[PDB]
């Protein structure tokens, strides 16, 4: 679906971090590591939760209705 | 479905109060209280506190069911001594220890930088 | 009383929200409907995992 | 002052690494139970939706709302729905704010947290106001609207505990640790060959003196120091979370201390 | 009542014998608009 606003686990805000971390894939070309430890996701379920998440609404938004 | 409220954890129900206390049959100067709408949060500290206290025989709480939130806490004290004033006094302890903490946490707050 | 009543009833233990509902005409010239219910479940005690 | 200690190693807008000295585990416990969820917060309670046709379903789109970061500085002059002896809500109890969006351009249209417009009348109270720590100035992403896709909804936000729900959590993760060199034989390590060299050394092990192997077991022994590291999320600042904590877990005392002091009556 | 077509961005109001088809289109599927009264979501 779309980025989950906040961690499962523990509570941290991780949904105004998205689009940031597709750029810092993209723009800065580093790896999903240095990409997710730059965003400040220290803990590996925050850092799970954006690196495991799949972006399902861009595909959803290609249907006309 | 089933599912209980949520603020049925904290909320006191219809008739409920905070406090039960009851005379404990088991051993003589002792007794039980229920604490309604309260975990462990309390009563581990509150258990704590009490076995501070010298002239305190025994303190123990307990959750019977983690579905309800409450505990009952099992207090024996000395002779001469009423268990209320136990409770009473760990729980100006634990204030007077918070305040203190709080207190300690600010003054060394403001001589901090970012 | 000249009419029996054929009515579609929600599922008596399922509750939710009327997500969409469909109106066609059929193949034979039938004007049938499609109601599509929405309900979010949230995992609870005896949920299989 | 005369009690238990503090000493803060670090300190952030968003973390605060400190040291307890003096204090008994269940009342650093106790601290840290409450920090995470007995502290008062506002958060989207209740949301009104007026025209639908994004992608997300209603519900979604209003629990994504509900975990969305609110101003809680001035929180404790603001009151609980179920006290405020009005209808529903009022300005006393909720604060109302808005979300109108439309998509307009052929790319997708980005709907924020930041799109929150406040309605209600706050009256000279710093509440409501959605945090962004956001970079870019935007905040949460909420949705994504298509090209004529629509998302007009209304959001009346209540004061709330995360012990009702976790939507209305202060904290984050908080950081907790004593005794790191095992002094305390609390813990009775898993190993295959050496124990020391498997298990990492912990960072606060440089802030104690390692055991002698002369020394016997100290028995009489306790637990004083702990090392915590509270993390706000935005709602309330670190130091206001540790503070009104410390302050709640003091306020729920004295309520059975009353309790007490009301049971006197014949 | 009013309905909206499936595959075009249309407005139909034509209630009862009258349904199918669509105006400007061909096509049968109409679904129904949402209702005016609004719903209320415990954002939890
Ligand atoms: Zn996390
Ligand atoms: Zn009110
Ligand atoms: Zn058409």
């Amino acid at each position: 679906m779309i980025v989950p606003v906040r961690c499962f686990s523990c509570g941290k805000v991780v949904g105004d971090k998205w689009e940031s971390y597709l750029n810092l894939l993209q723009e800065d070309e580093l790896d999903e590591g240095t990409a997710l430890s730059r965003l400040g996701l220290k803990r590996y379920c925050c850092r799970r939760m954006i690196l495991t998440h799949v972006d399902l609404i861009e595909k959803f938004l290609r249907y006309n209705p | 479905m089933n599912a209980p409220d949520r603020f049925e954890l904290f909320l006191l129900g219809e008739g409920e109060s905070k406090l039960k206390i009851d005379p404990d049959t088991k051993a003589p100067n002792a007794v039980v209280i229920t604490f309604e709408k309260e975990d462990h949060t309390l009563g581990n500290l509150i258990r704590a506190e009490l076995l501070n206290d010298r002239k305190v025989l025994f303190a123990a709480y307990k959750v019977e069911h983690p579905f309800f939130a409450r505990f009952k806490l099992r207090i024996q004290t000395t002779e001469g001594y009423d268990p209320k004033d136990a409770l009473k006094n760990a729980c100006n302890s634990i204030i007077n220890k918070l305040g203190a903490l709080k207190t300690n946490f600010e003054t060394e707050w403001n001589l901090q930088t970012l | 009383h000249s009419k029996r009543d054929a009515s579609t009833p929600l599922r008596s233990t399922e509750n939710g929200i009327v997500d969409q509902v469909l109106v066609t005409t059929n193949q034979d010239g039938l004007k049938f409907v499609k109601v599509r219910v929405r309900t979010t479940k949230i995992p609870q005690i005896g949920d299989k995992f | 002052e005369e009690g238990p200690q503090v000493k803060i190693r670090e300190a952030s807008k968003d973390n605060v690494d400190f040291i307890l000295s003096n204090v008994d585990l269940a009342m650093a416990n106790s601290l840290r139970r409450v920090m995470i969820a007995e502290i008062p917060t506002l958060a989207i309670d209740s949301v009104e939706v007026e025209t639908n046709t994004t992608v997300l379903a209603d519900e979604f789109i209003a629990h994504r709302l509900g975990l969305i970061p609110l101003q809680s500085m001035d929180i404790e002059q603001l009151e609980y729905s179920r006290d405020c002896f009005c209808e529903d809500h009022c300005d006393k109890c909720s604060v109302v704010l808005t979300l109108q969006a439309f998509g307009e351009s052929e790319s997708t249209t980005n709907v924020y947290s930041k799109d929150l417009v406040i309605v209600s009348n706050l009256m000279g109270r710093n509440i409501g106001h959605p945090i962004i720590q956001d970079k870019e100035g935007n905040g949460v992403l909420i949705c994504k609207l298509r090209k004529g896709q629509e998302l007009k909804l209304t959001c009346v936000a209540k004061k709330g505990i995360a012990k009702e729900h976790a939507k209305w959590g202060p904290a984050a993760a908080i950081e907790f640790e004593y005794d790191p060199w095992n002094k305390l034989k609390h813990t009775d390590y898993w190993y295959e060959q050496d124990s020391a060299k498997e298990w990492p050394q912990s960072k606060n092990c440089e802030y104690e003196d390692p055991p002698n192997e002369g020394d016997p077991f100290d028995y009489k022994a306790q637990a004083d120091t702990f090392y915590m590291n509270v993390e706000s999320v935005g709602s309330i600042p670190v130091d206001q979370v540790v503070v009104r904590g410390i302050d709640t877990l003091q306020k729920k005392v004295a309520s059975i201390l009353l309790a007490l002091t009301q049971m006197d009556q014949d | 009542l009013k309905y909206i077509c499936a595959e075009c961005s249309s407005k139909l109001s034509l209630s009862r014998t009258d349904a199918v088809r669509c105006k400007d289109c061909g096509h049968r599927i109409l679904l129904k608009a949402r209702t005016k009264r609004l719903v209320q979501f415990e954002a939890r």
